[PDB]
């Protein structure tokens, strides 16, 4: 199963171009004047718009294969892929077409939208773009066959083509049937939206029912980590996500922490991008120096210093590239797993998921003796600070603080 | 002559950006004795870092005299008591005058925000309406916002005091139909002691 561009790192979804870049700066070349920033977290997609003509409800002033002059011309399209190409960051674009609209895929049209989609594959293929989502897929008839369609409309332009499907569903029944038709699809979900066993449980239970193969990680199809997280589990689920096996996708600000809900008048899907105290109103008590991208790029201990680090790793160690997972039993509330590609670098992940300081009650025994746990491996980094990162830690006597993540790194041996 | 003294701004003392003030305002200062001697007292204790501004002849011939006395925001809202002293030739006695933070049980403001009357959207501008119930004391500070500016365009009712000892108000952000009707959010921010982090809001938008 060969390495494609959205195996190799994290996606990046940027649903609102305004609330992103900031007031009146919506457009596609403002976006070019951020793709440094975005490289600076080394992602590898931009998941981008909906950018197409869309009149609420209105199946006929809905033309996917032209952009909203309010977000700018084709060319700047044109420039923003080049440019996007040139960093190595690659463009998928949203097509989910009722996006102004409070069913994305229109009523009583089933078979009219999806031709417009259809043709806009084909379309923006031909334009340079590196893939294609559409969310709510719940609220598509026919949700099942429609995707198998665009799939191998896209898997047939090029194999470096990815679909995203997105949906609400956290049910795992739902998301194997949409799956079991097309299974190099990526299907965003809000299946891992508590307990340590039970993430654990969910995770393997996923891998299990899906043979491992290749699928994404996230808590939902378009909302931030903080819809679904309470402040304390953002670094920890950042680990988690960053370490598993798969394409972990976020949306705008995640890398921050931003937090739709602790910001006056801001709409869950798409909050003010925090750049520096002055990307917010002058609300004050609302926005300190330490919640915008300016204030926690100067903080090694920030959330967006993790997020950096956490997105190198991913995205240049082979093991979780396409290392094989070993989930195995520890504490209660302890998730524990193993990271081994070949005679590459391992990584060790204990993530405790409890308010309880806790030993991580680490058994070696159930791992296979393929990459068993040496007594001793290099602290790669904690979620919480203080800890001695570059130096090694006794495995068998961790002991983990309330909702720390731990990264160990050990090599083949 | 007449003394008048005045607590800080609420938004002074709940916002710690910003710089509380007590100040004493002397008034009926004749042209014969104008000087005025200002002592400052925090719970009893004398301090000398207040000041004092130079004397102004109002249009009815007298004098009036302001002295500023910085505060510190916990101690306005700890409870610490200021005193001002105005000593003046054409009084019998200085005049002492002391305020403090009201006392009692403070109490934390509910916030609900309420959309325009269907009837109001025969008009081109509607009434976004934040009502600010149930706060003790009655210090309390309200602004507006939209998803990326504040919204100046309001205008917030004195706080109204209540049945239960409690006090209320209203604030009306006033908008073009069309954003409303276009879905976007407002939000309503409010500032009393009695709130976590002395801070809070409620946005409001459409269905
Ligand atoms: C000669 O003239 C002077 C000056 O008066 C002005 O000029 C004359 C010529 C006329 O045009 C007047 O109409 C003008 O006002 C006369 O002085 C007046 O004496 C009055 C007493 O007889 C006195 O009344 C008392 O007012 C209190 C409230 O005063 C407030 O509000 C009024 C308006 O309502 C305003 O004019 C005052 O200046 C004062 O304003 C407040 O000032 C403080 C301090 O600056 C502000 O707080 C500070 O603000 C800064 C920022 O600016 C910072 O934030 C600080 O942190 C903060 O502390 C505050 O924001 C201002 N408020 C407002 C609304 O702006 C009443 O409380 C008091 O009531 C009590 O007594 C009454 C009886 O007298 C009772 O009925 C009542 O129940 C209460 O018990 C009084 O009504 C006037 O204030 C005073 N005028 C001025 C300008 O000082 C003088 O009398 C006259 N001589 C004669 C002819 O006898």
């Amino acid at each position: 199963p060969a390495q494609k561009w959205w195996h190799t790192g994290a996606l990046y979804r940027i649903g609102d171009l305004q609330a992103f870049q900031g007031h009146g700066a919506g457009n596609l070349a403002g976006l070019k004047g951020r793709l440094d920033y975005l490289s600076s977290l080394k992602v590898k997609g931009l998941v981008l718009g909906p950018i197409h003509k869309n009149q609420k409800d209105d199946v006929a002033q809905t033309d996917l294969l032209q952009i909203d002059p309010n977000f700018g011309s084709k060319e700047d399209f044109d420039s923003l892929l080049q440019s996007a190409k040139k960093k190595s960051i690659r463009v998928i674009l949203d097509l989910t077409p009722n996006y102004r609209g409070e069913n994305s895929w229109f009523s009583t049209q089933v078979d009219t939208v999806a031709t417009k989609v259809k043709d806009a594959l084909e379309f923006w293929l031909q334009a340079g773009v590196d893939g294609f989502q559409v969310r709510d897929i719940e609220n598509l008839k026919d949700a099942s066959s429609f995707l198998a369609e665009w799939q191998n409309i896209t898997k047939g332009f090029s194999e470096d083509r990815l679909l995203i499907a997105g949906t609400n569903s956290s049910d795992l029944q739902q998301i194997l049937s949409l799956l079991e038709s097309n299974k190099d699809l990526l299907l965003t979900s809000s299946y891992l939206s508590s307990t340590g066993e039970h993430t654990k449980s969910l995770v393997t239970q996923y891998l299990n029912a899906t043979g491992n193969r290749w699928c994404s990680w996230s808590l939902s199809q378009a909302r931030l980590l903080t819809s679904f997280l309470p402040a304390q589990l953002l670094r920890l689920y950042q680990l988690m996500l960053f370490t598993l096996p798969g394409t972990p996708v976020f949306s705008y600000g995640d890398e921050i922490g931003l937090d739709a809900a602790a910001l006056p008048g801001q709409p869950m899907e798409a909050p003010v991008m925090l750049w520096d105290e002055s990307s917010f109103p002058d609300i004050p008590g609302a926005v300190s120096a330490n919640m915008t991208v300016k204030g926690q790029s100067e903080d090694p201990g920030s959330l967006l210093s993790l997020f950096r680090r956490l997105s190198d790793q991913r995205s240049k160690e082979r093991s979780l590239l396409h290392g094989d997972f070993h989930a195995f039993s520890a504490g209660p509330g302890l998730f524990s797993y193993i990271r081994h590609w070949d005679q590459n670098e391992r990584f060790l992940v204990v993530l405790n998921f409890g308010d309880v300081g806790l030993s991580a009650g680490l058994q070696a025994s159930d791992l296979p003796a393929s990459a068993s746990l040496p007594a001793k491996a290099d602290l790669l980094l904690s979620t919480q600070p203080g800890r001695e990162e570059g130096s090694p830690l006794e495995l068998e006597r961790l002991k983990l603080e309330p909702h720390e993540g731990l990264l160990l790194r050990f090599p083949y041996a | 002559p007449s003394v008048f003294l005045f607590p800080p701004k609420p938004k002074d003392t709940l916002m710690i950006s910003r710089t509380p003030e007590v100040t004493c305002v002397v008034v009926d200062v004749s042209h014969e004795d104008p000087e005025v001697k200002f002592n400052w007292y925090v719970d009893g204790v004398e301090v000398h870092n207040a000041k004092t501004k130079p004397r102004e002849e109002q249009y009815n011939s007298t004098y009036r005299v302001v002295s500023v006395l910085t505060v510190l925001h916990q101690d306005w809202l700890n409870g610490k008591e200021y005193k001002c002293k105005v000593s003046n030739k054409a009084l019998p006695a200085p005049i002492e005058k002391t305020i403090s933070k009201a006392k009692g049980q403070p109490r934390e403001p509910q916030v609900y925000t309420l959309p325009p009357s269907r009837d109001e959207l025969t008009k081109n501008q509607v009434s976004l309406t934040c009502l600010v119930k149930g706060f003790y004391p009655s210090d309390i500070a309200v602004l507006w916002n939209s998803r990326f500016v504040l919204e100046n365009n309001y205008k917030t009712t004195p706080p109204v005091l209540d049945s239960d000892g409690s006090f209320f108000l209203y604030s009306k952000l006033t908008v073009d139909k069309s954003r409303w009707q276009q879905g976007n959010i407002f939000a309503c921010n409010v500032y009393h002691e009695a709130l976590h982090n002395h801070y809070t809001f409620k946005n409001l938008a459409l269905s």
